[PDB]
């Protein structure tokens, strides 16, 4: 792997870290949760299952 | 022992504490004291840190994961933060993978305590991703299927022409810092091998040594310039200027380097027993340092000592972590002459293992210990 | 599958074959330069017995348990009585590689790197008869007829009881896939021959004398175990037909070998274990895994118990 390769880890999260290329909220993103766990569906629930899933979990 | 007893729980005070044990020796007690503290404090990644080069220095790398489940288990965020990043990064460039090593670093880099000291780690692995002598002879000379190849020498070179950009990143604070970036511009400047870069480098090296007569990385700067220039004569003299300093762990680094590189040189002359002390010196400072032991191994099977180069050529394969297939040939044909021949094709077998359509070792070790093994 | 240790030795060197009386009494060991006695019930050893000279390469034993074969890098073959005492020594062309008894005839053969040596009891005169290869592991046929013996070149060749030589097969790969050990499959109307003695008495002697200098194959129903250094294991018939496909491993085995019943094989090797399988070749479990390469696995005659070396 080069340096741009490696460098892939920090590129897409930076947006959300600065703001102009004059500032970094690095402190405030510690409270997000990740863009995949954040996501929801258009899906229903139902008590049973929905009592079984977060008891699975 | 005062700051301790008024505080317990003062980190700075146990490491201070545990660097002195380590300096008179007492090793057991530096390691056992920032293990108690890791006990009191497991999310501490300066404890962990320092406790991973105690280890590396003692050669126990093996007691390391202990203290990473002990982080995750009180913090299962822990894996997220640049220090363990840090911490993970550099326990993975001393197990021998350097890849994984980068990839760690990185995900700390930009962290202003964790993501500083990575960056100067990732410089050392994009600058010498082998970890050799830069210049010694009795290595660079080979190599040279790969060596000669334009794939080998454009990826290295565009690491140590992105190092630079790592140098960049490290914006400094201080003029300690300062020279300490500048050196390592230059070191990426030396690795070029550009002549015009080499001679800027080797400038910018007795410069700083003309205002610090003993700043050990300029004149490690200074020797392996030279070398690439090849004035060795001029290398010489001012490695074993730095081999007569007492050492410190700031300078650790090239220290061992220096003496490394030094070790090459007096194989060269020929004079054996003054790379031998360099090696062992390097080793009394830092037990795991593969290319101590490759040296010295290859010493030995000079000397026909075709045992302890095996010994030496076993903690090289394993340090390796079995990446190394020419100690693997080594280690077998070693044990192959040592009348081992079972020991001999059960390396064979690692060989192949490791790395298949490996040249050579088939049919010279191989065979020739399969038709030994009844006479 | 259970496997539990009865009982351990070890010796001073290196431990190159194994014999078992055929009633299971005794175990004979090829240890470094003598012969070692044991007792299966509790390994006690008996006696070193000190004959030859060099390294033991291998011992087996014959089917009426009155005599057995040694063989040395020192060149000699000594036939030992069941009193221990070697009555015929006989001195072969080159060091000694494996030997084997005739279950039927009691005719023994002793390979080595060029010449095979076969002799019938008490004769004057041996057949040392020539080879294209290294000799290194030997096997008679289930019902005498045939001596099938494999080699470092990787071929596997049949042999009559007169020397002949009927069939080839060669391992795709040559040299490349050592032969090191191979076995007949025990499962024949003629495993109870030799069954029924009761001989309360033995022979004796002064001193330790020396011994001077076909077809409708395919009908033929043996079947052999063929274990090569390419590092897979495949059974064969007489007519050198392969038997479905190479069951393939992940080491160097050795010693490919059979209980008395004929249907689950021991496989040694440089895995550094007892691998258990069927006889189809498919694997069954695990006897007591090792510190080292396992040349020899020996399952006890009558009976469920192995020994290994």
């Amino acid at each position: 792997m080069t340096y741009r390769d490696l460098d892939n880890d920090l590129m897409k999260y930076s947006a959300i870290q600065t703001l102009d290329g004059e500032i970094d909220l690095k402190l405030l993103t510690k409270v997000l949760a990740p863009e995949h766990e954040v996501r929801e569906d258009d899906v229903g629930w139902d008590w049973d299952h929905l009592f079984t899933e977060v008891s699975s979990e | 022992a005062l700051l301790l007893q008024s505080d317990q729980d003062n980190e700075a005070a146990t490491m201070m504490m545990a660097d002195l044990m380590f300096r008179k020796q007492d090793y057991e007690q530096a390691v056992f004291h920032l293990q108690q503290l890791l006990e009191r404090k497991p999310d501490n990644y300066m404890t962990l840190s320092r406790l991973i080069d105690l280890l590396r220095r003692c050669g126990k790398l093996e007691d390391v994961p202990r203290f990473f489940s002990m982080a995750e288990k009180r913090n299962s965020r822990a894996k997220l933060e640049p220090g363990f990043q840090y911490c993970k990064g550099l326990y993975l460039w001393y197990t021998g993978e350097p890849n994984d090593a980068l990839r760690h670093f990185n995900k700390a880099r930009k962290d202003r305590d964790w993501g500083q000291n990575a960056l100067y780690n990732m410089i050392e692995i994009c600058l010498n991703p082998d970890n050799e002598t830069v210049g010694g002879e009795v290595f660079e000379n080979l190599d040279g299927d790969l060596g000669n190849s334009t794939e080998k020498q454009e990826s290295v070179q565009l690491a140590v022409r992105t190092a630079e950009k790592l140098l960049k990143e490290l914006k400094p604070q201080t003029v300690q810092g300062h020279v300490q970036l500048r050196i390592m511009e230059n070191y990426c400047l030396m690795a070029t091998k550009q002549k015009s870069n080499v001679e800027q480098a080797l400038n910018t090296f007795t410069e700083i040594a003309a205002s610090e007569k003993e700043h050990i990385p300029a004149l490690l700067g200074m020797a392996t310039a030279y070398m690439i220039l090849k004035q060795t004569p001029r290398a010489r003299n001012q490695l074993k200027r730095i081999a007569k300093m007492n050492w410190n762990a700031i300078d650790a680094e090239e220290f061992e380097k220096s003496w490394l590189l030094l070790a090459d040189i007096y194989i060269q002359s020929a004079k054996y027993d003054m790379a031998e002390d360099l090696l062992k010196r390097c080793l009394r400072h830092n037990r795991s340092c593969c290319k101590a032991y490759e040296y010295m191994g290859y010493i030995m099977e000079k000397e026909q000592a075709y045992t302890d180069a095996a010994l030496n050529y076993e903690m090289a394969w394993k340090y390796s972590n079995r990446t190394n297939p020419a100690v693997g040939y080594k280690l077998a044909f070693n044990y192959l002459k040592a009348k081992r021949y079972v020991d001999s094709i059960d390396i064979c077998h690692q060989v192949l293992e490791a790395h298949p359509t490996y040249p050579k070792i088939r049919k010279d070790i191989l065979d020739k210990a399969r038709a030994s093994l009844r006479p | 599958m259970r496997a539990v240790l009865t009982w351990r030795d070890k010796a001073e060197h290196c431990i190159n074959d194994i014999a078992f009386k055929p009633d299971g009494t005794q175990l004979i060991l090829a240890a470094g330069s003598r012969l070692l006695v044991y007792d299966t019930s509790d390994g006690t050893l008996l006696q070193p017995l000190k004959g030859h000279k060099d390294t033991v390469y291998c011992v087996a034993y014959a089917k009426d348990g009155k005599r057995f074969a040694s063989g040395s890098a020192d060149k000699s073959v000594i036939i030992w009585t069941s009193k221990l005492e070697g009555i015929l020594k006989y001195t072969h062309n080159d060091a000694i590689q494996c030997v084997s008894y005739n279950p039927i005839t009691h005719q023994l053969a002793s390979c080595s790197s060029s010449d095979f040596g076969l002799w019938s009891p008490e004769q004057k005169s041996v057949s040392k008869h020539k080879s294209s290869s290294k000799i290194i592991c030997c096997s008679w046929t289930n019902d005498g007829q045939y001596l099938a013996l494999g080699m470092f070149n990787g071929i596997i060749s049949i042999r009559n009881k007169n020397g002949e030589e009927k069939v080839k097969i060669e391992r795709p790969g040559g040299s490349l896939s050592p032969i090191w050990s191979i076995c007949w499959n025990p499962s024949s109307r003629w495993e109870s021959f030799w069954m029924n003695r009761e001989n309360e008495d033995a022979e004796d002697v002064i001193v330790n004398r020396y011994i001077q200098e076909d077809d409708n194959l395919e009908e033929r129903n043996d079947i052999l175990a063929v274990a090569d250094w390419g590092q897979k294991v495949s059974f064969y018939q007489l007519s050198g037909k392969q038997i479905g496909k190479d069951r393939a491993l992940n080491f160097d085995p050795c010693c490919i070998s059979y209980f008395t019943k004929g249907e689950y094989i021991l496989l040694g090797g440089s895995d550094k274990q007892v691998s258990l399988f069927t006889k189809d070749g498919v694997r069954l479990g695990t006897v007591g895994e090792q510190n080292s390469w396992v040349w020899t696995c020996q399952a006890k005659p009558d009976s469920n118990y192995v020994v290994v070396g």
